[PDB]
């Protein structure tokens, strides 16, 4: 309310040697693990990472074409297997009934 | 009896890749999400003969192996940056490279790395974002004005 | 199995946002009105399996966690200053600038 | 301060809501996808049995 | 040499975009028929056997 | 199977190609900006048999 405006804070970030070594948990959190690397704490843009942009949101990378070709993908060798299944089945009564 | 063996191996594979495909499906417009994928690799092989070199007058043959199942070697997440939206918030920053903010539900003793960044101050003085754990990073000095970055 | 609870959860998500937008649509035009918006986060994965660091002459090898839904964090009301119009009543000021009635 | 003789009107603005009746529908639209596969996976395995 | 209190606009011309954002749709609805012929063929083969 | 695959292929490409148009025309108007665009060529065909 006085003329000034100082800063009042700052805010500090981190990286790893391996990202999407390290392990998931719910929320958008995700935590360090073996096979990831050590926090590596260091400011917000001199260690070889990224600066921050104020007043925005990052969505996700899901493209969504990608996506629902593969659920035709998955659909379809589902069903393929199901048809192998199946037939092993029907030899197996086959041979049952071979006896009768 | 194998065929059906292998074939019901196949059935569930493809089942688990079908459940990661239906997460990342699920959450499109979460804030910070990396989708992931399912990766397939062959199961151990029953090796019913072995190849041999040519002998007396005949030629060399073939290893005599059937070859049985598939299974899922493992997920891969991805971390390609993705698209921007601007907002009314001030106070929302969105990395633009590499690197992650921390987060503690104590001291600082538990961090947890995210991209997502819905800050916001409480009634009480803490910078919190959704749900709980204070951010990580430094106050100022108020006998010298300074913030002090290196601890 | 796993998939379609995934997918009926982040039906019912955007059923939520889809509610609140809603409102925020409804109500244009109300005087002093502030608009919100719905925020969403990953519900908790499950790890079949762990993470491990290069052994017998192997390399190390990532979490094989599944991933499993998604749901609604908060919302988030937001205060931005509205536009002002002229009135032919004397007695219905507007604040400009920050404080309630 | 106060300014008088004068009426507050609402933040919203439209575009940024039509947007977003957009967004929403399309993803509504997606997992309602999922679901849809994930019965027909279900029903070729009630049906493999016969 | 500098050209002086004046601001240089981008040089994107804007129907050469507009006729490619028809170019790739249609090429876009093509690929999405093979794709689909594609599908129906494979369930076809799994009928096939019944 | 095949020309599923052939087919997925030419869908994701021009799905990129409609990323890079649509930045194109989101900056008009913006200072100093130069477009890009995108460029295809053929995947490595498989030889049945030789001439």
């Amino acid at each position: 309310t006085n003329g000034k405006t100082f800063a009042v804070a700052k805010i500090a970030m981190a990286s790893v040697a391996n990202n999407s070594g390290l392990e998931e948990i719910g929320g958008n959190l995700f935590k360090v693990t073996a096979n990831s690397g050590n926090i590596v704490v260091g400011e917000a843009g001199t260690g070889g990472r990224g600066e921050m942009k104020t007043s925005a949101l990052e969505m996700s990378n899901v493209d969504l074409s990608r996506s629902l070709t593969e659920l035709i993908i998955i659909q379809r060798g589902y069903q393929a297997n199901s048809k192998t299944i199946s037939t092993s089945d029907q030899m197996l009564q086959t041979l049952i009934q071979l006896k009768q | 009896m194998r065929s059906l063996w292998s074939g019901v191996s196949g059935l569930q594979a493809h089942q688990v890749a079908m459940d990661v495909e239906g997460n990342n499906i699920s959450n499109v417009n979460t804030t910070g999400f990396k989708y992931s994928r399912a990766d397939f690799g062959t199961m151990f092989s029953q090796t019913v003969k072995i190849a041999t070199a040519p002998t007396d007058g005949r030629g060399g043959s073939n290893p005599l192996q059937i070859g049985l199942g598939v299974s899922v070697s493992s997920t891969t997440r991805i971390h390609s940056q993705g698209s921007v939206q601007t907002t009314d918030k001030n106070t929302d920053v969105a990395i633009n490279g590499d690197g992650f903010f921390m987060v503690s539900d104590d001291g600082g003793l538990t961090n947890y790395l995210t991209r997502s960044g819905d800050f916001k101050l409480d009634a009480y003085g803490n910078f919190v974002n959704n749900a709980g754990f204070v951010v990580q990073g430094w106050n100022i000095n108020w006998d010298d004005q300074t913030i002090d970055s290196s601890r």
